[PDB]
């Protein structure tokens, strides 16, 4: 099995309604621990897991060094929103975004698999840290800038360094701590509803609640033959509590409800699934 | 680079009528991320709610979670509105309890 620490920044200008704003947070795995934002009067990254309580005893000093950190990452996005929208020669009137998603997979072995860091300039592929950790990929000719200025101030090592040891050390810290939440496998709450909408068509609606990692399959087989082109499936959505819901519903004849089968599989699961009306 | 929000519109609990639930209003797939949420109890906005931290995905769109406590009641109608730069007009989308 496997395990991310990762870090999402969100830097934005808004031309009339004041100084730009960054807004980062972190998860792992699937689950936030951590925020900050920068329209707070003095903004200090702040816990978002419960499992953040404990985090001062390991090491105290974590929030201070982090909202050290935060600040100075929202210093150096706004710069870098003026020079972007400087290459690009953008009117300062348009609002415009740099974010910024980098992190660690770690396996079995607690050991790294990937590193990664990679930037979007309004919402596009912009600049990313290649995997060997030591070049950069630009995507345009505006980002071989960015590359250039980031090859000479040795940026790659920079990064090839953090995430080869903090960000592995760190992510194995948040699993020890977090153990209760973090290495959990609720398997999903499964049943089915029935939405008649004429008297001679009937939805069915096969429900998956209260799971969580967020990767699940759900599908609708009539007579053992898969119907996924004919089934609505609709987007995982989290229940605000922490884990996830997703359902996938499809229309049969009325009276041959009988006759289809929704299956469910997902790590939580000791066997998948097979439901019916 | 812009994309229009998905919305939907659900609760925490299943509805049973009378219980305390939460209602949810997801918004997903998004950009740029400024985005106008509100909860509505028959047309009326909802004062007290709250919203996740922005994040995104993969593909760089944004998601948030907009929710309040509530209590559900056969009568009652509740929405979610959203509006965006990518919306010329305002998506109101109605609370179903089954979807």
């Amino acid at each position: 099995g496997f395990h991310s620490l990762r870090y999402f920044y969100t830097a934005w200008s808004r031309p009339g309604s004041g100084e730009p704003r960054f807004v980062a947070v972190g998860y792992v795995d699937d689950t936030q621990f951590v925020r900050f934002d920068s329209d707070n009067a003095s903004p200090r990254a702040e816990p978002r897991a419960p499992w953040m309580d404990l985090v001062e005893q390991q090491d105290p000093q974590y929030w201070d060094r982090n909202t050290r950190n935060a600040r100075d990452a929202a210093q150096t996005y706004r710069v870098g929103l003026d020079n972007v929208r400087g290459y690009y020669n953008q009117s300062e009137a348009g609002s415009h975004t740099i974010q910024r998603m980098y992190g660690c997979d770690v396996g079995p072995h607690g050991r790294l698999l990937r590193g990664y860091d990679q930037l979007a300039y309004d919402g596009a592929d912009y600049i990313a840290l290649n995997e060997d950790l030591r070049s950069w990929t630009a995507a345009d000719l505006a980002a071989q800038n960015t590359r250039r200025k980031w090859e000479e101030a040795g940026y790659a090592e920079r990064d090839r360094a953090y995430l080869e040891g903090e960000c592995v050390e760190w992510l194995l810290k948040h699993l020890e701590n977090g153990r209760e939440t973090l290495l959990r496998a609720d398997p999903p709450k499964t049943h089915i509803t029935h939405h008649p909408i004429s008297d001679r068509e009937v939805t069915l609606r096969c429900w998956a609640l209260g799971f969580y990692p967020e990767e699940i399959t759900l599908t609708w087989q009539h007579d053992g033959e898969d119907q996924t082109q004919e089934m609505e499936l609709v987007e995982t959505r989290p229940d605000g509590n922490g884990a996830f819901q997703k359902w996938a519903a499809l229309v049969v004849p009325s009276g041959e409800e009988q006759r289809y089968t929704c299956h469910v599989q997902h790590e939580g699961l000791p066997q998948p699934l097979t439901l019916r009306w | 680079i812009q994309r229009t929000p998905k919305i939907q519109v659900y609760s925490r609990h299943p509805a049973e009528n009378g219980k305390s639930n939460f209602l949810n209003c997801y918004v997903s797939g998004f950009h740029p991320s400024d985005i106008e949420v509100d909860l509505l109890k028959n047309g009326e906005r909802i004062e007290k709610v709250e919203h996740s931290d922005l994040s995104f995905s993969k593909d760089w769109s944004f998601y948030l979670l907009y929710y309040t406590e509530f209590t559900p009641t056969e009568k009652d109608e509740y929405a979610c509105r959203v509006n965006h730069v990518t919306l010329s007009q305002p998506k109101i989308v109605k609370w179903d309890r089954d979807m």
